[PDB]
Parts: structure tokens; sequence; C-alpha cells
RNA sequence: GCGAGGCGCAGGCAGCCGUCGAACCGGGGAUUCCCGAAUGGGACCUCCCGCGGCUUAUGCCGCACUCCGGGGUUUAUCCCCGGAGGGGGAACGCGGGGAAUUGAAACAUCUUAGUACCCGCAGGAAAAGAAAGCAAAAGCGAUGCCGUGAGUAGGGGCGACCGAAAACGGCAGAGGGCAAACUGAACCCCGGGCCGACGAGGUUCGGGGGAUGUGGGGUUGUAGGGCCCCCGUAUGAGACC
RNA sequence: GGGGGACCCUGAGUACCGUCGGUUGGAUAUCCGGCGGGAAGCUGGGAGGCAUCGGCUCCCAACCCUAAAUACGUCCCGAG
């Protein structure tokens, strides 16, 4: 965990950026149809598949 | 010119570093070297470039700190990129 | 700009506007990040784009220039 | 009958003439003209069928 | 070394007499160049003299050439060297066996070619 | 002509020059590669009937197997008595067809044209298989064999395509007890071999 | 091409593009990071380290293994030019290796089954295909597919079960080339030139092959073909590029 | 383009025999493979469901290629 070759460090980090909220200017715009996504993850809870 | 610098940093650590240490904090294209950066700034920006460091952010992009020499001032070159 | 008036001007030209559209290009983004005062939020875009028109043409120019040398 | 030749293409990719009364495959133009005028010739009055049931069956067919 | 359808050792000075009598008879008469054309010729009983070389590899190409010339009374002679037997044949390609129809300017070589294989081993 | 010679020599190689000969080349042999390139085929005559040209393209490979059958490998799990047999048992393709396989696999940009027998002891058996070189112009200019040119025409001795080939599949027999091996084995559900 | 809207699923803010014809649609181009057959060398991390020419330098072009056709020499498979194979594809195809539950009311020959599955090899189809065949009052005349022959001939602890072809009626139809007899460099490929139209074709030079045979001819059954002899034909008539 | 010949050519560890294993409805008469033997070759050779002899009939292997009628549907029109 320390050390972390570059290539492992940069798809955490795209999994990191990955989990984020759904928009709320995209909910109105869809009507309150799309809140939420497959892709959310808590840390302590959901791990990653890596 | 070239394709090194992505955008400057206007948070306010860096402009701190600006403030202080002569320094201009950059985000660049990953691939590029700290010769790379430091042609890039000197060519673009005419100053001389005393050192360069980089890092890696959490993100996955390339941040550098680029430190002036004495003899250039990096407040004059953040108000020519209008940081302020 | 329009793929006729980037035509128009000559290589070196083009190369010379390419570096001034990168660099605003950069400007830009750094502003966008630290202001909110988004006057016009496509600047970026635009920029972009017209990069994109004066290296095809550039690209374009090279190989016929090429073809009709050989 | 017409022996017109059909283009075929190998693994290269280049070009061949394909006879279309025997399948034969040629890439040039006078060893084309040269097989279909001696082997299919007798189509036309030049020469007789080979063996003897190709030229039974051919006559009866007549 | 040698292989087993040599039937006897020619002399350098022997060698080098068929081979000249090889280029005499291609200048001013009638050869045969090749183990296919030498055979036929030898099978019509046409060829006076049958020049071989040391180095066909594989020997079933003149395996039967020495039997065929005995059986038909045919005067037959080895030389070492192919490529220098197809050169004097005047082919721009290595001939393993050579045979003399017509002998033109060549009797008198032809004939003591002949007479020196008779007294080695016919 | 020479190759009338040839063929009658080849008869019966014990009853001529032919026989120490070939027990020399055996010796020979023993020592070399299991496949190596030669520069020109031993029986000439049967290269040239069976499709060899003096051009271009051609190639000659002199390849060694041993004689004999196969031992399967022995089963795991439970069997019943008729499928554990072990030791006697054949291979379903001839040794010339493994051995223009083993051709094949050696030389991977060309393609397997046939094979012959040129001799075997009491443990080897050699054969010499001519193969065709497709992307040559040499070649594609003769209409005799610009046919492996074409794309379906790739990898026939794998698939059986070849003379030993079709011996194997049992396409060189006509009308009464063929009915199983037309227009393919695996068409005839596979029980035709 | 269409003709006033456009900025995806996706109904918002702001702004921009379009009548110099956008959006959109069909065709052709440009860009196309990294790994991946992955290939100059390595992978405990899809990231790193290399060697030579060109270039002022930026920055480009070459260097995997197994082979084919050439050249050089150092003879080292060492270097240079040209060209191949590698991996993928739902089902179908071709060639090999090959079980048991299960049925037989148990079970070993058998069945399951040349099946599941494994290895190898192609294409848009593949394989087969032109008789040393099929049939005998007659005869037919390449292969492939369907109907039928037929649960028949036949196999089988003659137990359970397994199991065709010919003929006949249809679809579709197509037949050709080698080895040898004989001739003997009259031949093929790569690059260049010339005449032709830029093509077909003709001719010429250099290189690589070729007498261990390039090219010409020849492909068949009471026979066919080479060679020899005799009669005539070609003036004409095809076919193809 | 036709007639005659008395000369030459027409595929070898191949066809085929014995034995062993697999496979097949192939049953003393299927096909493939291994081992040990193995010809004629045009005055020639092969097949006709046990073997051999004679007659008759039908053919010329041991080299090569071949479209259309067929199999499939990743995919595309159409239909229920
Ligand atoms: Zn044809």
């Amino acid at each position: 965990a320390r050390n972390k070759p570059l290539a492992k460090k940069l798809r955490l980090a795209k999994a990191l950026k990955q989990n984020r909220r759904v928009p709320v200017w995209v909910i109105v715009k869809t009507n309150r149809r799309v809140l939420t996504h497959p892709k959310r993850r808590y840390w302590r809870r959901t791990k990653l598949k890596e | 010119p070239y394709k090194v610098i992505i955008r400057p940093v206007v948070t306010e650590k860096a402009i701190s570093l600006i403030e202080k240490e002569n320094k201009l904090t950059f985000i660049v294209d990953r691939r590029a070297t700290k010769q790379d950066i430091k042609r890039a700034v000197e060519e673009i920006f005419n100053v001389k470039v005393e050192k360069v460091n980089t890092l890696i952010t959490p993100r996955g992009e390339k941040k550098a700190y680029v430190k002036l020499k004495p003899e250039y001032s990096a407040s004059e070159v953040a108000a020519r990129l209008g940081l302020f | 700009m329009k793929p006729s008036e980037i035509r128009e001007m000559s290589i070196e030209e083009i190369d010379a506007k390419i570096r001034e559209l990168r660099l605003q290009l950069a400007k830009e983004r750094g502003l966008l990040t630290m202001g909110t005062s988004l006057e016009n939020p496509m600047v970026i875009r635009n920029l972009r784009r017209d990069i994109a028109r004066l290296l095809t043409i550039k690209k374009e120019k090279l190989r016929e220039r090429e073809k009709g040398k050989v | 009958v017409k022996l017109k030749a059909i283009i075929v293409k190998d693994r290269d990719g280049e070009e061949f003439l394909r006879c279309p009364r025997c399948g034969m495959v040629f890439k040039r133009r006078k060893d084309y003209t040269k097989h279909v005028n001696k082997a299919h010739g007798w189509l036309f009055g030049r020469g007789k069928p080979k063996g003897k049931r190709l030229q039974k069956k051919y006559l009866k067919a007549s | 070394a040698k292989p087993s359808y040599v039937k006897f050792e020619v002399p350098k000075e022997l060698a080098e007499k068929a081979l000249q009598a090889v280029e005499i008879a291609r200048d001013t008469g009638k050869i045969r160049k090749g183990t296919n054309e030498t055979t036929k010729a030898v099978e019509r009983g046409q060829a006076k003299l049958v020049i071989i070389a040391e180095d066909v590899d594989p020997e079933e190409i003149v395996a039967h050439l020495p039997p065929l010339c005995e059986e038909k009374e045919i005067p037959y002679i080895y030389v070492p060297s192919k490529k220098e037997l197809g050169a004097a044949a005047g082919i721009e390609v290595a001939a393993a066996s050579v045979a003399i129809i017509e002998p033109g300017k060549a009797r008198d070589l032809v004939e003591e070619i002949a007479m020196k294989v008779k007294e080695l081993m016919k | 002509g020479m190759y009338k010679y040839i063929r009658e020599a080849w008869k019966s190689p014990k009853k001529s020059y032919v026989g120490e000969l070939l027990k020399q080349r055996m010796i020979k042999w023993r020592r070399e590669p299991v496949v190596v390139r030669i520069e020109r085929p031993t029986r000439l005559d049967r290269a040239r009937a069976l499709g060899y040209q003096a051009k271009q393209g051609y190639v000659i490979v002199r390849v060694r197997v041993r004689k004999g059958g196969r031992k399967r490998p022995r089963w795991k799990g439970g069997r019943k008595p008729s499928k554990m047999g072990q030791v006697k048992y054949s291979p379903k393709k001839s040794l010339q067809w493994i051995a223009e396989e083993k051709a094949a696999r050696k030389f991977p940009n060309l393609e397997v044209l046939n094979s012959y027998w040129v001799g075997e002891d009491g443990m080897y058996k050699w054969f010499e298989v001519i193969m065709v070189d497709p992307h040559h112009p040499v070649i594609k200019s003769d209409p005799k064999i610009a046919w492996i040119a074409l794309k379906h025409h790739k990898g026939r001795v794998f698939r059986g395509l070849t003379s030993a080939g079709k011996k194997g599949r049992g396409l060189r027999n006509k009308g009464k007890g063929a009915e199983k091996v037309r227009p393919s084995i695996r068409a005839n559900e596979g029980k035709g071999k």
C-alpha cells in the first residue's frame, strides 16, 4: 500500500473519480427519472474489484 | 506552444507559493518529463527556470512546481496568465 | 474559424495560430477552474475545434504538397 | 457456351483468371486463351471430346 | 570418397584430354548434353564416346551409364568437375554427363581416349 | 530415359547397388536432425511423377519417423474392459502422413505437395516431402501448380488433402465398400474408418 | 442528398454553431494514447530499460522466432534487400484422440457413442467430384442434396438393440491438367529500356533459376498418345485478351 | 482433318498375400493403420459379396484441380 505501481495507482484514481453522486441538474433534466448509478461505492463496505 | 502544459493551478497553496518561493504551479500532461516541463515553461513565458518538481495526484494528473530564478518574477507571469 | 480562411494561410502561420490557440486554451481552462463568472462557457469548445481544424488542414496541405512534388 | 474469364483473389490479394467451364486458374492471359482454345475448343466444332464415356454422353445429348 | 559408380581411376591428363575433345566436338560436330539425352543416344547407339562427372549426387542419375555403355560397346570416361564439364559442353549450368555423336575435328583425340580407356579397364 | 532406370534400380533396393547405398545413407542419416532440407530429391523419378519441378519455390525435406504403432496414455478414471487397451494400438494416420505433418510444422510458410518413401531400417522410416511456396511469383505463374495460391488451400496436409491423406480417408475406393467414405469421414458420422 | 433548425440516452442554466447551407444521411479521407499475435529487451502490476542511420536539433526510420527467393563476407546462419506464418470469428466445415452415468429391468460382447469433451486446420461456404465405378434378358454413365428403397439386405449374450447402398422420381448440371513416349534452352521470375494507348501484345538489356530438364506436345481401354509412312487441309472458320 | 504400322510410352516398398489392433450392417464378403513378405508393368493389369479354374461383362489404380444445386446465421429486409 505504501509502495504502489503506477498502473495500479491510476486504476485506483479512476475508481475514486468514478465514485460520486448524480448531478442535481442531471436529475432535473431527466425529471427525477435518473437518481443513482450502479458504480457508487463505500470504501469500508464495497471493495474494489482489484 | 507545445502540449506539456494543460492548465495553471489556481489554488490557495499555489498562490502562496507564487507569493513566497517564486514558484509556479501547473497541471501538465503525464508523459512529460522534467526537462520537457522546464523547456516548455522557458519557451512559452520567456523566463528562466531554476528547478522543477513533479508529482502525480490521486486523480491521475501530473502537477509540477516550477521554481523560477531570482532574476524573473513569478507574480508577473501569474498576472499575464490572469491568476491574480 | 472557417476551413476556407484556414486554407488561405500558409503552414507557418497555421503552426503559429495553433500555438496561440493552445496557450489561450490553457489560459481559459485555468480561468474556468479559478472563477465562476463564466460569460462564455463555449470558448473552450470553440478553441479545441479550431485547433482540430487547423491541424487537419495542415496535414491536408502537407499531403497534397508531397503528392504534387512527387 | 461462353468462356469469359472470372476474376479471383489469392492469399496475397492478386488477381487470377478462372475458366468458367472447368475451374482452372491462370495468371497470364496468353495461357488463359491457349487453354480455352485447346481444352474446350471441341464445343465449337474444333476437335472432339476426350474419353469414350464423354463421347457417348455427348452423342446421346446431341 | 569416390562414388561407387566410378569403375576406375583416370589421370588428370586423360581427363583434360576428354574435356578438350568435348569442347572441340561442341565447336565442330555433334554432342548431347544431359543425362537424359546421353542415355537416349547410348540406347540408340549413336554416341562414339561418353563423358561422366565424378561429383554427381545422388548417383542414381548416372549409376546406369557404365553398365549400359559396356553392354552397347561404347567407351565411357570420367572427369572430375561437373561444372567444368557443363561449361565445356557450352551450357551455363553444370552437366552430369555428355555424349559425342560426331567427332568433328577431334577424331584422333577420341580414338586415343577410347584406346586408353580400354587399356585402363574398358 | 534415366527415369525408367532409376525406377528399376529402386524397385527392390536389396537386389542392386541401391541396397549398399541405402545402408551407407542410413548410417549417415541416423546422425542428422529429424527434419532436414536437402538440395535435390533422392528418387528423381518419384519426385517428378508426384509433381516436383526444377524451378524456384520447390523444396525437398527429409523426415525421419519411428516405426510401430502407438501406446495409449494410462487411463485415470474407471474404465470398462473394452476400453482399457494401451499396447496393441496403431495410429489412424499413416507414418507418411505423420512425417508430412512434421515437415509442415517445421516449415510454416510453405504447403505440403507430396511425399514418398525413401528408406527404412528396423527402427526408423524415412520419407522425402515435396513442398511448395505459394507466395513466389514463379510458382504463381505456373498454371500446373498455381492453384495452391488460392485461399481455400491452406493447411491442406492438416485437413487431409494430400495423397497420403486421401489414402487414409479411403478416397481411393469407389462403389461397393466405399459407402461411408464420401463426401467426408465426418459427413458419415465418422464411422467409415 | 435534405432544407431551418442543431448541440446523444436526458424535459436544466449559460452559451455557441448554421443560409459562405448546419444538424442528419450515403461515400471517401485525417487523427487514432497504452497494453494485446505484440514483435528491439523486460515485466509482482497495460509501466519501464535498449542498440544503429537520418536530423543542427526537435523528431523520424530500422533491430522478435520459423522460413522462402537473392547479395556480402567475417563462413559468422553473422550482416543487407524483397516476401510469408503467427491472433480473432456465434453457428456451419475438414482431419485426428476419445469416456461414464444410462439400456439390457443385475453385467462383462453390445448400447450410450464415433456422442460429451480434447488437439490440429480453412472459407464464406467447406468437403466430395469425372470410374481399374454401377449392373447382367437390359443396360446406365462425375459429384453433392431431397423423396423412396427401409426398419429391408444385413449385424447382434441372434439378447436389448443397431442398420445401409443400388435401381427409380427430382434440384442442379461441366468437365479439365500432369508423369512418360518425342523435342532439346526454343523457357520462367525480378528490375530497366523501346514499339505499342497509359492496356493487351511485341521486342531488348542486367540479375536469379534451369541439361539432376525451363519450355513445346499428352492424358487414354476389345485402348490412348509419341514416332514413321500416305492422302488432304488452313484461302477459311472459331475462341479468347 | 483423316487412314496404316511390325517401333516407343502409360504412376513401386504400390496393388496384392499373412497376421494384429480399431472401425463397419459388411456377415469366411466394409474401410483404415502397424509388423513381416511383395509383382506384372501393354505379348500388360484390375473388378464382378468364401477360395480357386474356365467363359462372359465392365474398367485402367497407385498424381492433381473443379462452379450450381447443400450447411449455418454472428448480421440485414419481411412475416406471425
Ligand atoms: Zn477450362
